RNA sequence: CCGACUUACCAACCCGAUGCAAACUGCGAAUACCGGAGAAUGUUAUCACGGGAGACACACGGCGGGUGCUAACGUCCGUC
RNA sequence: UCCUCCUAAAGAGUAACGGAGGAGCACGAAGGUUGGCUAAUCCUGGUCGGACAUCAGGAGGUUAGUGCAAUGGCAUAAGCCAGCUUGACUGCGAGCGUGACGGCGCGAGCAGGUGCGAAAGCAGGUCAUAGUGAUCCGGUGGUUCUGAAUGGAAGGGCCAUC
RNA sequence: UGCCUGGCGGCCGUAGCGCGGUGGUCCCACCUGACCCCAUGCCGAACUCAGAAGUGAAACGCCGUAGCGCCGAUGGUAGUGUGGGGUCUCCCCAUGCGAGAGUAGGGAACUGCCAGGCAU
RNA sequence: GGGGCUGAUUCUGGAUUCGACGGGAUUUGCGAAACCCAAGGUGCAUGCCGAGGGGCGGUUGGCCUCGUAAAAAGCCGCAAAAAAUAGUCGC
RNA sequence: GCUGGCAAGCGAAUGUAAAGACUGACUAAGCAUGUAGUACCGAGGAUGUAGGAAUUUCGGACGCGGGUUCAACUCCCGCCAGCUCCACCA
């Protein structure tokens, strides 16, 4: 939580005078960070689920929760209860620890990094953005991986509005356009 | 956090090709000794020039007019 | 020609009105039925048991109906 | 043969070769207890991923779901998960409902021994209603019995069951 | 004795939504961090166990708003139990019972226990 | 005017027609219609009445014009009046 | 540049026109419109969704009102079209 303890007071001071706040609790905050290894085409072989649950564990040290379907969409011929993907959610200390790694060490392994989209807000400004590979993270190398799968990161914040969330992220020095 | 089901998560050093060697916490194990990073990427700290009208290099204008 | 444009045409949700439903009810009567209290009246007319039967082919009208053609001195149900 | 809705006239019941659909099962968990939880649909953002999945937020509140056809119910949830277990026990049973009858169903509580819950308490199957067949004749195991002179046995009766 | 707060109930659609802005001396919430003893079929999102740095920002609660949802008269109408009738697939009269919807209007809840914090 | 069997290559609820031909979405270059602009050049136009157009006639009347209106030419019709069409098959 | 004008010449030693005010009718023309930006498109500023690439279903098991479906031509009704039975006694 190095970035947390360093930037909390600074972003509070900035945002209070920017948005005419009147309390410390009114500043937009950070709730959680979520990431799902959406492995869909894995019905034939379950080994893809294990590979996803190992790659996500390597990316963020935890045990990914193997998610189950709840609708059984016939467009892909699936039945509810079958494992589809795995999600990992981080709160507080782990959230901040993964945030600095996704902020600092995210560029070298990715190509054509000309910034990130500024309109990735779900109305309330929760910043769901996706990456197309896993070797982007320093933990995972390319020699030990067989398949290539991405991530569906989502940094869920307490910001009331999309512009407040954007100001939140800009103060956290995230590479927008 | 639960019991020993999750992998080890300790501080691991990381040194780039510039002046920033971080001590963030990661489960990679061996030290990174990585390459160009956010503080030195050409995205906002160098070589902002692109192919936006460079034009063919003219060598014909070296003999006469 | 892009079609200027509406060519007695059709056109998802959303709202504003207008109707229908035995298998629709956010509501909802009279009557029908049970129980509690009270006077008056009725040859106990009420219930239980025993002896003896008869009978299980009904029809019409009034009322609410299915079926039929809201046709039949047609047929099927409930009350008198 | 049995069940759900209407005709069925606001208690019960009520017919037709009337109008509409199902049942001749499944489950040692799909039961019991405790703890916890709340959708269908639609909108926005996001890597393959698409009218469709797996994610984050919002509109909406049962318009979802009940192992099944329909009706009546379910938020304390009867709807969905997790831990322990077999009350899906034995003998009774005040009372009541429904049938001409054989019958069928609800049921507080008692005795013995259990399961869950710290405890108060709950459990005599499954949200309820279809999932079913009298008697005779025989089969299987036990029997506090009967044993045609005696002692057994054969056989019969009794209990469970085919 | 009057202010508001907390807990348990009665009353469960005039008792509920939308809008305006207040509440902290008390109580509640947000929150700090967490090896315990507990917890996530991943994370203190929920249970919790150690507390008061800050805030009433979200909640919670309070005061007015007629934009809604609702409660809804009188009168009238439909229906009908009895008796008596017509032109009888339906209707009339003498009688009592008299709906539903829609008008006039009402309305921004009352109320019982303790448990404290307030002036008295 | 009424019953029974077929409308199944599967009866047993999950065929990529393997392919060409519609349609979707993902990863690439660009053309004010896949872009939003007057700034370098510093010329004589936006629009204002526009003339009837290849051999013939014509399009929102301006894609072609200029001096005070006329030839109109960048497209469309006449027009390209090679569309006469597998293999075998008589003098 | 002819040049008013002098310094360092002449043969062994001689090229040679330029964009900075626009104050104003704010050229004309059909009055207007721009006095260096308008009429003009272009990098003089730029930043965007037509079509070229690879993955999928859609056809074809039908003539069709539906319905159970996550879903089928393959499951249960009714609309037709084929095979077959009866349509008889007074
Ligand atoms: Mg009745
Ligand atoms: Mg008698
Ligand atoms: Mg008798
Ligand atoms: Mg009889
Ligand atoms: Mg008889
Ligand atoms: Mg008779
Ligand atoms: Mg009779
Ligand atoms: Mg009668
Ligand atoms: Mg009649
Ligand atoms: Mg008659
Ligand atoms: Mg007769
Ligand atoms: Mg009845
Ligand atoms: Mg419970
Ligand atoms: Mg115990
Ligand atoms: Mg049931
Ligand atoms: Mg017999
Ligand atoms: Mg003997
Ligand atoms: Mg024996
Ligand atoms: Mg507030
Ligand atoms: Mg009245
Ligand atoms: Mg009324
Ligand atoms: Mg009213
Ligand atoms: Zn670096």
């Amino acid at each position: 939580a190095k970035l947390h303890d360093y930037y909390k007071d600074e972003v509070v001071k900035k945002l209070m005078t920017e948005f005419n706040y009147n309390s410390v609790m009114q500043v937009p905050r950070v709730e959680k960070i979520t990431l799902n290894m959406g492995v869909g085409e894995a019905i034939a072989d379950k080994k893809l689920l294990d590979n996803a649950a190992a790659d996500l564990a390597a990316i963020s040290g935890q045990k990914p929760l193997i998610t189950k379907a709840r609708k059984s969409v016939a467009g892909f011929k699936i039945r509810q209860g079958y494992p589809i993907g795995c999600k990992v959610t981080l709160r507080g200390e782990r959230m901040w620890e993964f945030f600095e790694r996704l902020i600092t060490i995210a560029v070298p392994r990715i190509r054509d990094f000309r910034g990130l989209s500024a309109k990735s807000f779900d109305g309330r400004g929760n910043y769901s953005m996706g990456v197309r590979e896993q070797i982007i993270f320093p933990e995972i190398d390319y020699d030990k991986v067989d398949r290539v799968r991405g991530l569906d990161i989502t940094i869920t914040t307490t910001a009331k509005s999309d512009e407040e969330g954007r100001a939140l992220l800009a103060a956290f020095d995230f590479p927008f356009r | 956090m639960k019991k020993d089901i999750h992998p080890k998560y300790e501080e691991i050093t990381a040194s780039c090709s510039c002046g920033n060697v971080m001590k963030i916490r990661s489960t990679v194990g061996h030290d990174l000794n990585l390459d160009v990073c956010s503080k030195c990427h050409p995205f906002f700290t160098g070589k902002q020039r692109d192919v936006a009208t460079g034009g063919r290099v003219d060598r014909f204008n070296k003999r006469f007019n």
